[PDB]
DNA sequence: ATCAATATCCACCTGCAGATTCTACCAAAAGTGTATTTGGAAACTGCTCCATCAAAAGGCATGTTCAGCTGAATTCAGCTGAACATGCCTTTTGATGGAGCAGTTTCCAAATACACTTTTGGTAGAATCTGCAGGTGGATATTGAT
DNA sequence: TCAATATCCACCTGCAGATTCTACCAAAAGTGTATTTGGAAACTGCTCCATCAAAAGGCATGTTCAGCTGAATTCAGCTGAACATGCCTTTTGATGGAGCAGTTTCCAAATACACTTTTGGTAGAATCTGCAGGTGGATATTGAT
């Protein structure tokens, strides 16, 4: 049976997701998040639509971005993994 | 006649100027300031939409859509520093596989 | 909740990022980043519909937020 | 109402790419760029006027705000039409 | 040639939390600064406020919000409570 | 007329309102300006004065030295997690930085 | 009408032992034969943005002199907001 | 009895503790004005300065190049190395958003 | 270091749903015709600072030597993370009400603007006042040794 | 354990820098009039929120193993430590005068205001572009020599 070698899928992915620009996270725990975190500033909110899209396509655009800087951590140790200690130092020098 | 026209823009001069005058900036402004502007503005909006443009002629679409924008945008060296901190929605990022990590 | 964020939906961010390979602690440490990101853009947004006197979160109060910490959003005006 | 740069945009559009069109949401990432732009350039204007205690903005102050924040040839075609249509206009 | 400056009510203040305490030149520029960016920073968020809700006033509100939305946490609360202590005591 | 007070007087404050108010006329950043607000910022700029200058000079006694210089400022604001933060991309003349070596640099 | 003589190759004034200074208040205790020569590129990188946009705001002014404050307000306009040398 | 001699790594961890604990500028005065007033002539001729002008900028480039060696460093630690090269400069300024 | 077999990618296709472009009505915004005011440029001029140099003393930069220890290169395997198959449940998609908010509009009481007049807190410069910088010297702590 | 060296820690005083004193006056405060605005009340649709339901496809799980990461190990050459030499920085002060500020005057350019003309926003109609899937060839990968 056909088995591709550990790499070339994961090449694959990168070439297909970096080609496209839907959103990457479902849509109903995004949301569910939202107001949950939301609830801890205000009560009684509600969101218009918009809102819920702005804040992940905000929240996705951080997240890819925030992996090129880890992926550039992990590569600079001579690894092609990344880990905890990659996105931390890519935080770190971002100042957050 | 409108000031637009008299300065061979597209872009509102007149608009320009009530927002310059309402938006708390200076107490006074000047009759060139807002043609000025309106003149750099449609200046850059132009530069975006001809690259953006010819993104969409490469996807072989009619219509512009923020794909192109961001394509248009971080493949140009001083637009992509103009808007180094700006998201834009439903772009995507540029093709980009670091060396190492490919085959061979 | 942030649970709801699953592996693979990282994996796919991930990728978009240009990220090979993972590990297997990342899931979890990409949760609390994330989390930390949503509470103050939305501890933002929420003092913004506050002084409109509303209850409802508008876009431009995100748009707003997202601005003010640096980070612009185009195509929510 | 509400106002945006919309049918500018479609213009320039229509100027640059007469054939091309352009879908909502590309033509919102420009209204917010249009905007973003204003205000980057009319607050640096400001601030110039205010530290020479000066109580108007003009064409000076944007021109030497465009200096300031757009880099290189960007800086120097928009200066240029700036000034073209200053001078197209004044007369 | 009349220059003005924060320098006497940061040293009054300094007097009032550090009684036997003095302050260089350097310092004092330094605090300066500080009270003209932060003034800056408020007074700025606030015009942006007052803009975005089509207000042409900028109240006690818009500073207060203009706080909320510039200062961490704690220090947000504890600033809040003394401008709306001073505003209720000015009031009266 | 009735005897003058001052709006700093009024306000319980150390911090000039008048001042304040004025700047906040001519800054442009508003047609018109409430009467409260000057108040209310005069008492933040107040404050935050404050607790920047507490700190700084416990720094100072901490070094036995009675005089707040710009070194103290600088320790006091970064020791401080929020006055860290606010003042996140400051720089601070003369104030040089925190005393920090990474443990991997360290002897055995 | 008694001009200095004129400036040239100032960025070598910036010398290792200054450099090595620096990157021990920084915390570094192994330094890179090469890394001076790259400090030294970007440190002009840095000087030029800051100085370039002080001159602008000289130039506006319509001074010959460039104040403290210009320099103040370059680095501000550049995310570097330096405190103490205002009025 | 041979000279005393401190072991490669004693004197600069004795130099970092020296310049932490301190505040004066690191770069030389003269030279550094010298650096200042080259740079500006070739945007503007004919130009003078506030002495407080040419003190501002070496309090921002000082206080710029001390930060870049923090995260240069913790650069080169991450590579598990203990000496900072240019690719560590290069990495961190990548990550600023510099570069 | 090429081959045969295999899997996925990538144009290209069509039909038609729906996203965009076109249209027309109409408040709202820009334009316009005049009148009137004013910000700031020009021309001065006084007088701070700034440019440049000078001397001298010694702090610091440079070049050298050389050996400790680091970075770089290499070896190897244990265990982690990728790939793939499987089947369950969470999300997606769609329908239906209706209650909650935005979003508007009207009108006075209350708030703010701004000019005039008057008073006092803030400033510049002079006079006092006094930390702490260096200079001294001894205790203590760390370092590297053969 | 020692010798060698650096750092720590009081102690000292004089003077450069900081604080206080003084008194004029710029700007804040008092007062009165003019003009703007905030909100209470009364509305109207219109987005959300709540709820229900089916079903699709995305995710969770378990298995297998490929290969990556980390540890161990070896070496040569670079960088840190130490030292002499002497340069050029630092410090303090002179000497001119370039160029900021400070004043005064007066138009070119800006605001103000009353009223008309033109334009841009909006929602539905009219066009016509993408996209949903499906094909076939290009391209790329894998395992075997
Ligand atoms: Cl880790
Ligand atoms: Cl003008
Ligand atoms: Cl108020
Ligand atoms: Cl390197
Ligand atoms: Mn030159
Ligand atoms: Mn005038
Ligand atoms: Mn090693
Ligand atoms: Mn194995
Ligand atoms: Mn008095
Ligand atoms: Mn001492
Ligand atoms: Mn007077
Ligand atoms: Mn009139
Ligand atoms: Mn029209
Ligand atoms: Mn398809």
């Amino acid at each position: 049976p056909h088995r591709y070698r550990p790499g070339t899928v994961a090449l694959r992915e990168i070439r297909r997701y970096q080609k496209s620009t839907e959103l990457l996270i479902r849509k109903l725990p995004f949301q569910r998040l939202v107001r949950e975190i939301a609830q801890d500033f205000k009560t009684d909110l509600r969101f218009q639509s918009s809102a819920v899209m702005a804040l992940q396509e905000a929240c996705e655009a951080y997240l890819v971005g925030l992996f090129e800087d880890t992926n550039l951590c992990a590569i600079h140790a001579k690894r092609v993994t990344i880990m905890p200690k990659d996105i931390q130092l890519a935080r770190r020098i971002r100042g957050e | 006649k409108t000031r637009s026209s008299r300065a061979g823009l597209q872009f509102p001069v007149g608009r320009v100027h009530r927002l310059l005058r309402k938006g708390n900036y200076s107490e006074r402004v000047g009759a060139g300031a807002p043609v000025y502007l309106a003149a750099v503005l449609e200046y850059l909006t132009a530069e975006i939409l001809e690259l953006a443009g010819n993104a969409a002629r490469d996807n072989k679409k009619t219509r512009i859509i923020p794909r192109h924008l961001q394509l248009a945008i971080r493949n140009d060296e001083e637009l992509n520093k103009l808007l180094g901190r700006v998201t834009i929605a439903q772009g995507g990022v540029l093709p980009n596989i670091q060396a190492v990590l490919l085959p061979k | 909740n942030i649970q709801g964020i699953t592996k693979p939906a990282i994996r796919r961010l991930a990728r978009r990022g240009g990220v090979k390979r993972i590990s297997g602690l990342i899931y979890e440490e990409t949760r609390g980043v994330l989390k930390v990101f949503l509470e103050n853009v939305i501890r933002d947004a929420v003092t913004y519909t506050e002084h409109a006197k509303r209850k409802t979160v508008t876009a431009m109060d995100v748009v707003y937020a997202l601005k003010r910490q640096g980070r612009t959003l185009y195509g929510f005006g | 109402r509400k106002e945006s740069y919309s049918i500018y945009v479609y213009k320039v559009l229509k100027q640059v790419h007469p054939d091309t069109g352009i879908s909502s949401k590309a033509m919102g990432i420009m209204n917010s760029f249009v905007n973003d732009i204003f205000e980057r350039i009319a607050g640096e204007a400001s601030r110039l006027a205010h530290y020479n205690k000066r109580s108007t903005i003009t064409s000076r102050e944007i021109q030497t705000a465009v200096r300031l924040l757009l880099p290189g040839e960007l800086a120097k075609h928009a200066v240029s039409e700036g000034t073209k249509a200053v001078t197209k206009y004044t007369s």
